Parts: structure tokens; sequence; C-alpha cells
RNA sequence: UUAGGCGGCCACAGCGGUGGGGUUGCCUCCCGUACCCAUCCCGAACACGGAAGAUAAGCCCACCAGCGUUCCGGGGAGUACUGGAGUGCGCGAGCCUCUGGGAAACCCGGUUCGCCGCCACC
RNA sequence: AGUGCAAGAGCAAAAGAUAGCUUGACAGUGUUCUUCCCAACGAGGAACGCUGACGCGAAAGCGUGGUCUAGCGAACCAAUU
RNA sequence: CCUGUCAAACUCCAAACUUACAGACGCCGUUUGACGCGGGGAUUCCGGUGCGCGGGGUA
């Protein structure tokens, strides 16, 4: 890469397909989970807040508690155990 | 129920393809089994479709091999008749023959080491380095065509 | 049917577009309200770089106010026609702009359920000619 | 419409019905909503909770059913309001609701206005709700004084036949002292 | 310099001129020839087919274009027969003219991308094919071997 | 749902167009400014008070595919591209065979003029 | 279109514009991610909390500077609370 | 309206394929103790080649 930021090489991921495009639906931004589901994590290129690193797109992890409103989701980087802190507008139920 | 037997060596052979014959209980050239057709395990030949050979044998030919290349779990002991009488749920080799071809059971199951160990085929096989459609020896066979390998490999 | 299909006035605006005022004096006076600055958008030439800054006023007249407005104005102007909008409106002259519609406008005007006025029950320019012609003077 | 890039609002909002940045921050208290609706001539008053496939309304009051308890007066003022607010507050009750935050629409937050009076009837109902006291009409208003008053300057009557000819206030009381006990539907 | 050092299509496609600056002008002088007034409404289409993938010089493109339209006075100045070169070059290609120090070579000029089989001249002519033979010399002066292929013509 | 309120999915729902519907459950337009409230000017809007009129808008109901969108048949196409294998071919660029996958454009014909949830209601 | 400035990305009853009001560009202390994929490493950065005090709003709520990714600096010594 | 062409820093589309998690089969581990945790000792940080995909370069 010619930089290290965190959106280097992040175009497409975040990135709506012109027809998602403008505010999502809050029917998901207030979704609630509980300790030991599995969740998807995908950022929204709507939703500003509430974000992880780019790099964990795609991740599947199991949400262990929260933080405020945001949840805290355990994920396997590689073979590195990760805590991350996401809100329920970038989570989906798997299954 | 299809009969595998590797026909290429593993030198230069990628590794997640090794393994698969692994897990396929071969682990050497010449090596045999049988597998059940089962969406998991035609996956698992498909990866190693180029180094191997494989194809549903005829009851006979099942039977020979068995008689001739079959083993315990562990020893010496040569699987016949008797053998299979007492040691296993069928009387005779055939009863097993039919059993593993119907995929009703599987050598261990039956307390047998999951490979047949073949011999060299005698004669000649007809070369690793292209399929059957090409007149190699890789790739899906015949009945017919898995017979002559494994008869030739008795 | 009609009724509540029959034109009506919605507003004259009556303003001037000066450039850089004491005008609106005589503004309050022609229509009997307050007039309203007019700010400005763009810097230019003209020596109107200021982006917010008074030059011109204007005036919208309702119901009554409009009508006893018009009835002095119109008699203080001849045109007619090809000066007339598409959606029957029609300004002349200081300006004095007159926005014509029928009875339903409000339901495109409103916050809640807005919606826009079909091109049907829209105001043609000839049937916007009719009413006013209708009241007080000719067309052409 | 124009093309495939082209990009059509959510429903809701094509019909312009539904502010959905303001719901986003209404659904944040995580509590039921007290949905104060209005119409040229009623008031309605739900209680929403969030659901899988929509909205669930645990307990409503429309202006309409006031009359069904006593009410013989126009259902498009203040009172009104009040009292729909009340009704739906004490069915909320009912219900096992306990409080809810205000949904006041496309409506605007104006004081004294009568999705306050809304408001206030449903929090005396015994609803808890974060409200502002000083940002409500002054209970005389929500009598229906005003209207009263109103009439003084008669001459001719202010309601057309309906019942009357100087309105009354009391008529107000008579109907709110009703719903504090007892009676169906309650 | 030679074909040899631009007629593959090794390189990824260099073609963004919002990227790229003092690309040379084209050699090629027209596009379509004969009466482009009139439209193909002829009998005979003849069409030079190009046999593999390469890239051909805007050089390339005009000296074999001249060679076979200046060859089609076989009919005439106006005579009535249309020719069209169908294809552009938008490829831009570079040299590096330091030895192998920031090698990013600079613009030197432009090259049309064919693949094998496209047709790069197509004609139109009435039973009346001087044009085949305006395409033995037309891919004369281009790097691959060429099918001089026949289309609306069972006139044989 | 003989017209309502809050929504979910967010064009299968958009754009355009036709026909039908109201002494009332109703929604509207509509009528009107003493009040709460309101316009940098206007009761336009916002807010409040109210029914003389209307079904013309909106809205609801029935329907039309010309445009846009979704999905499907047949054709393009097992074509383009591709994971695995080859002492197959080619000066080479590159191609071919076996094996496991498999498109886009476009054309022709269907589909789509929203679906679903909760509440309230001759 | 606009949103201070590269580029890519976000945004329409707004993240843009206008008006008004306000100083949350607040003190304290953390969780996590990043810096450094995997996989150890400092300063820096960000996200998300809590405690306290505040601003605005009817209220939910929003404000841990500017929509997001650049604008940064160890020990020793000095000055400052 | 017709007609001729393109894109590493284009995209209304869109693979093969790579990849997170889960179940199944396989294989493995429970005297050969896997997975993992803690600690001791390193070497190593000039690499090369084939094949696939590359970026530069006439090569
Ligand atoms: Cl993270
Ligand atoms: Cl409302
Ligand atoms: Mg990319
Ligand atoms: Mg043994
Ligand atoms: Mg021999
Ligand atoms: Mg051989
Ligand atoms: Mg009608
Ligand atoms: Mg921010
Ligand atoms: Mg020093
Ligand atoms: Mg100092
Ligand atoms: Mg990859
Ligand atoms: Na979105
Ligand atoms: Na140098
Ligand atoms: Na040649
Ligand atoms: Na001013
Ligand atoms: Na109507
Ligand atoms: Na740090």
């Amino acid at each position: 890469p010619s930089s290290n930021g965190p959106l280097e090489g992040t175009r497409g991921k975040l990135k709506n397909k012109p027809r998602d495009r403008g505010t999502s639906p809050p029917q998901r931004a207030v979704e609630e989970f509980d300790d030991g589901e599995k969740v998807h994590l995908k950022i929204d290129p709507s939703v500003p807040n509430g974000r992880f690193h780019p790099r964990f797109d795609g991740q599947t992890g199991t949400v262990e508690g929260k933080q405020g409103d945001a949840y805290k989701v355990d994920i396997v980087d590689g073979g590195k155990e990760k805590t991350i802190i996401v809100t329920a507008a970038h989570l989906r139920r798997q299954e | 129920m299809h009969a595998l037997v590797q026909l290429r060596g593993e030198v230069n052979m990628h590794t997640d393809i090794q393994d698969t014959l692994e897990m396929l209980n071969i682990h050497h050239v010449n090596h045999c089994t049988l597998v059940p057709e089962t969406d998991a395990y035609r996956g698992m030949v498909a990866k190693v479709n180029d180094f191997v050979a494989f194809g549903e044998p005829s009851q006979e030919t099942l039977e020979t091999v068995l008689a001739t290349r079959a083993e315990p779990l562990e020893g010496d002991a040569d699987v016949d008749d008797e053998w299979v009488a007492e040691h296993t749920d069928y009387d005779d080799i055939s009863g097993l023959a039919f059993a593993l071809l119907s995929e009703e059971t599987t050598l261990r199951e039956q307390g047998l080491s999951p490979t047949l160990r073949l011999h060299p085929p005698r004669g000649g096989h007809d070369g690793v380095k292209h399929p059957v459609k090409e007149g190699g020896q890789l790739g899906k066979h015949d009945t017919e065509g898995i017979d002559d390998l494994l008869e030739a490999m008795r | 049917f009609h009724e509540m299909r029959e034109p009506r006035i919605e507003k004259v605006v009556v303003h001037m577009g000066i450039g850089h005022a004491n005008a609106e004096d005589i503004l309050g006076e022609i229509t009997g309200q307050m007039p309203v600055r007019t700010k400005a958008k763009r810097t230019v030439g003209e020596f109107d770089i200021r982006e917010g800054d008074p030059i011109g006023a204007k005036v919208t007249l309702r119901d009554e106010m409009a009508e006893e407005f018009l009835q002095t104005a119109l008699p203080l102007a001849e045109l007619a026609t090809s000066q007339f909008d598409d959606t029957g409106n029609f300004s002349f002259g200081l300006d004095v702009t007159v926005n014509l519609v029928r009875p339903g406008y409000r339901v495109a005007k409103r916050d809640k359920a807005s919606r826009s006025i079909p091109t049907k029950h829209r105001l043609n320019p000839a049937d916007a000619v009719a009413f006013i012609e209708s009241t007080y003077d000719v067309e052409v | 419409a124009t093309g495939p890039r082209y990009k059509v609002p959510m429903r809701r909002r094509r019909e312009a019905r539904t502010d959905y940045h303001q719901r986003l921050r209404l659904l944040k208290s995580g509590k039921p909503r007290l949905v104060a609706r209005k119409s040229n001539k009623h008031v309605r008053a739900q209680l929403v909770t969030l659901g899988p496939n929509g909205d669930d309304t645990l307990a409503s009051a429309h202006s309409s059913d006031l009359a069904e308890y006593g009410w013989e007066a126009p259902t498009g003022n203040m009172p009104s309001a009040y009292l729909t607010g009340l009704l739906a507050g004490l069915r909320a009750q009912e219900a096992g609701v306990e409080e809810a935050v205000l949904d006041i629409g496309l409506n605007s937050p104006t004081p004294g206005s009568k999705v306050f009076a809304i408001q206030e009837g449903a929090i005396d109902a015994g609803l808890d709700i974060p409200h502002n006291d000083d940002v409500l009409a002054d209970w005389q208003r929500t009598r229906g004084a005003h209207i009263a008053e109103y009439d003084e300057q008669l001459e001719e009557p202010l309601y057309s036949g309906d019942f009357d000819a100087a309105d009354l206030p009391e008529h107000f009381d008579e109907l709110r002292e009703t719903l504090l006990d007892g009676d169906i539907e309650l | 310099k030679p074909g040899a050092m631009y007629r593959n299509s090794s390189k990824p496609a260099y073609t963004r001129r919002e990227y790229i600056s003092g690309i040379p002008g084209k050699k090629i002088a027209q596009f379509d020839m004969g009466n482009n007034g009139a439209g193909p409404t002829y009998p005979a289409q003849v069409e030079l087919v190009v046999e593999k993938p390469v890239q051909i010089r805007h050089n390339a493109l005009e000296a074999a274009r001249v060679a076979a339209n200046r060859y089609v006075q076989n009919s005439g100045a106006a005579a009535n027969y249309k020719f069209r070169i169908r294809k552009f070059p938008f490829h831009v290609i570079r040299e590096n003219k330091d030895g192998m120090r920031a090698p990013f070579g600079k613009p030197v000029g432009t090259a049309a991308r064919v693949h094998g089989a496209n047709h790069i001249f197509i004609a139109w002519v009435n039973p009346d094919p001087n044009v085949e033979e305006a395409w033995r010399r037309a891919k004369m002066k281009v790097t691959p071997t060429i099918n001089i292929d026949s289309s609306p013509a069972g006139n044989a």
C-alpha cells in the first residue's frame, strides 16, 4: 500500500450500490442481541458511527456483553482473539 | 461406492490434495480404499481426481481384491471367508463385499484396515500423464475399466 | 365537479428588484403590509459581491389584500397572452406577479402527506385567461 | 424511476408520513411510543412497541369512541385531545404499560398544542412520560375555556345545532371525572 | 523503432488520458473512406480478419490503410465503394529512453489492440473485388497473418 | 382496512396514464381567526376553532406496461472467464484435452402498476 | 450542489442552507481497536463507556471539535497549574 | 436517428475463487494428552528455481 491509514483500500467495501444510497432503515440500528448470539459484521456505508476496523468486515463473532448502546463482539483475527466494539447498525443475526 | 487407488506419488503434489488422500486413508502409491458415494466424499475424490484412479468395481472383483489384499485393523491375518465369518457380521467375503458395495457398512466397522494395499499392476497401467478418455489411467473409470486395474494389481 | 375546479387567486407578489431600501416605503402603502428584504446570492461585478445583503423587497398578498390590490394593478397593465405561465400565472409591470390555482392546492403546501398536484388538476394558461378576463378587463 | 442508478425514497418517506431521523431518535429510549396523531375532526392516541414485522400497538384511544362514555361535543379540540390521551393512557395501564416517550410525528412542538394535551392526558392516566410542564396548556384551555369565551362573543352559536349554545368546559370535567374510575374498556 | 517492441498484449491496459499526458497525435488520417455519403447498400462485403491478438501501432494502421485505399484507386478518386477501419489506437505506449533506475518510460506512441479473429478492415463493393487485392497489400504492413474474408457474396 | 393510525421489507413498491367512490364511521379538500401558537411580509405554512359546501386534488378501490425495476422461459452459451491435471500442440505470443465451476450484453416471450405485520373500525 | 484542503467514501423533512441560541474544542478515569493483519513493540490516533459539570431541545436525544481516513514527537532540563 | 471504437486509477452487471462462523462426513486426540497455557535453548532476518497471477523493462 502507498499509505497505511484505516481506510486504505476500502473504496469498495465502504461504498454503497447507487440504489442502497441514503439514510438506512432504523429497525436494524435498534436490533437487540443477546450474549452468545452469532452476528455477522458488516459496516453500513450509510451509518457513520459504531463502526469497527474495515479489516474485520465479513467476520462472524459472538456477542459477549455490551458497552453503552454498542455491543462487544468477540472474534478471532487469524489466530488472535480480539474484542470488537460495534453498534447494531453494523451487525446481522447469523442464520 | 467407488474404489480409490493412488497412482501418483506425493512429491510435488499440492499439500491440500495430499491431506485429502490422507483423510481417505491412502498414504502410499498403489494403496486403495473404498469410498461411499456421498456429496462430501464426492467433493474429495474430485479434488484428488488427477492423482488417482477410481470407479465402481464389480461384485466379483471386489471379492478378489478383498480376499487377496484385505487386512485386519492389526496383524498379518489373512482375510478369508472363515476370518470374515468368525470376525464380521457377514458369513463370507461375498457377503462383506455386497454390503460394502451397497454402502451398508465399511472396512473399519468390520475390524478391517480401511486400506487395501495393492500390488503394482501386472502388465503395467495406461500412464499417469493422461486421463482415461485420453488413454491414460487417471480419473474416473468404467466398472470394467476399474476391474482391469484392480485385477491387474490383485 | 366544478366549484372545486374553478380558479382563484393565491398570493400576489409585488417586488422591486433594486441593486442595493428606501423603496420599501412605497411598497408598504401600495399594498398595505410590511415588505421583506431581498438578500442576494453570488458575488458579481455590479459591485454586488456581498452575499447576505439587502437588494430589494417583496410583498406577498393573500385574499382581499390581494384583490383590493389588483383592483388597481391590473388596470395599470395592458398585456396578456404569451406573457402567461404554463401553470396559469403571469407577471406584469416594479413587478407584480399573480399566482393562480384551484381549490385543493394545500395538498402540496402542507407538511403531512403532502403531494404534487396532478397535471390534470393544474391550471392551464387558457383556463387562467378566462378566470381573470372574466373579472374587469380583457385578454391579449 | 429514471434509471437503474436512481434512488427511490423509502415508502413512508414518499408518502410524507414518517420522519425516519426522528423515529430513530425516538426508538433510542427503548420505551413504548405514545403516538399522538390528529385529523380535521378527530384525535388519536396509540401506545406502540417495536415488532419483528412492524410496530405493535398495545393500547389506543380515538376521539370518536369518546362519546361511548358520554361525550356530546365536537372531537377536534383541546378538551377532546386531553381526554383521548387519558383514555388511551388508562387502557395502556391496563395493558401493563408503565412508561412511554411522546411521538408527535410530523406535527409541530408548539406550546399548548393538542399533541401536548394528549401527552398531559396520558401522563395523568398514570403513564410515566419524559415531559416539560410549561410547554403544556394552562388547564383552563385544556378544559375548553378558550372556546366557551369565544362563544361569549356569540351573536350566533359557535356550534351548528350540536349541544349547548354557550358550550361546556364542565362537560369536560364530568367526563374526566368519569374516566377516573371503573367503567368498561378501561 | 521495431514492432517487436510493442506488438504483444502483455502489459496492462494503459488508456486513461486523465492520468497520462504528452500522448502523440495519431497518424491515421481517416477511418471512413470512399462513398461515406452512402450507407452499406452494397452486394459484396469483404473484411480483413486479424488472426492473432496483437497491438498495432497507429504507425502500421496508417501505412496499411493508405496502402489499401491508395490502391482502391483502381476504381477512381470518387469510385463506388466504402472502406472502413473499425479499430482505434487507444493503448498508450511508452519507452525507457539512469539505466533501469526509475524506468517507467515516457509516452512515445499509441496502438490498437486487436484480438485474433476481429476484422480490422471492412470494405463494401459491387461485384468488383479489387478490394481483395487492396488487402493483400494491407496485411502486408501489419504484424499478424491475416484472413481475407468475404461476407455477403455468393457471387463466386 | 365503503376511504383510518403506527410500521416492516425499502422501485415487484418508481414514472406516466384510465375508470370508480363518499347525508358519516372516515380521510380530505373546505370554512374561519377570540383564544395557545405562527409568518425576517403574508391564518400560505405552522397552530387553534369549526361544518355551509365538494368528491374536482389528495386518499382508497379497480385497471393499463409505453419508460424504469424484480424474477422466470427459450436463445445467446456450456460461449467468455476460471480452481485442478498433462513428456498434448505451437519459433513464440499463445492454444488444446481431461476434471470441477460458469457469466455479461442483447433479442424474443411471460412476470411486476407492491407484499406483509399490529391496532382501530357497519 | 454543498460539506475548509488530496483522493476515495458518507450525507436531502440532512451530515448541506438560513436564523437563533450556546462553548461538549469541558474536567476525571477507563474499555477496545489501531499504530504493529496474522504476531511481540512506544508516542500518536480512533471507536465505545463510566464519573462530574454543562449547552440545547417538548422530548426521546444530540454535543468525548470540524462527516471519515493526513496536520505529528521519548528520556534528561526549563517554564507553567 | 443511423453508424465506428475503449479503460490499472469507469461500472447497470458479474464469475471461477479466496475468506468468517456453524452443522455433517472424514481424519485426529483423550496410557502416543490433542487444542491450549507457562517456562529453558536456539538457528534465522544474502536465498534460489519451476508453475499460476502478476507490476516495471526492447529484452
Ligand atoms: Cl475493531
Ligand atoms: Cl398528526
Ligand atoms: Mg478493488
Ligand atoms: Mg497392520
Ligand atoms: Mg515387466
Ligand atoms: Mg507409461
Ligand atoms: Mg373523482
Ligand atoms: Mg464525528
Ligand atoms: Mg538531550
Ligand atoms: Mg513553559
Ligand atoms: Mg484474493
Ligand atoms: Na442506506
Ligand atoms: Na541516476
Ligand atoms: Na503479416
Ligand atoms: Na435581515
Ligand atoms: Na376526490
Ligand atoms: Na496507543
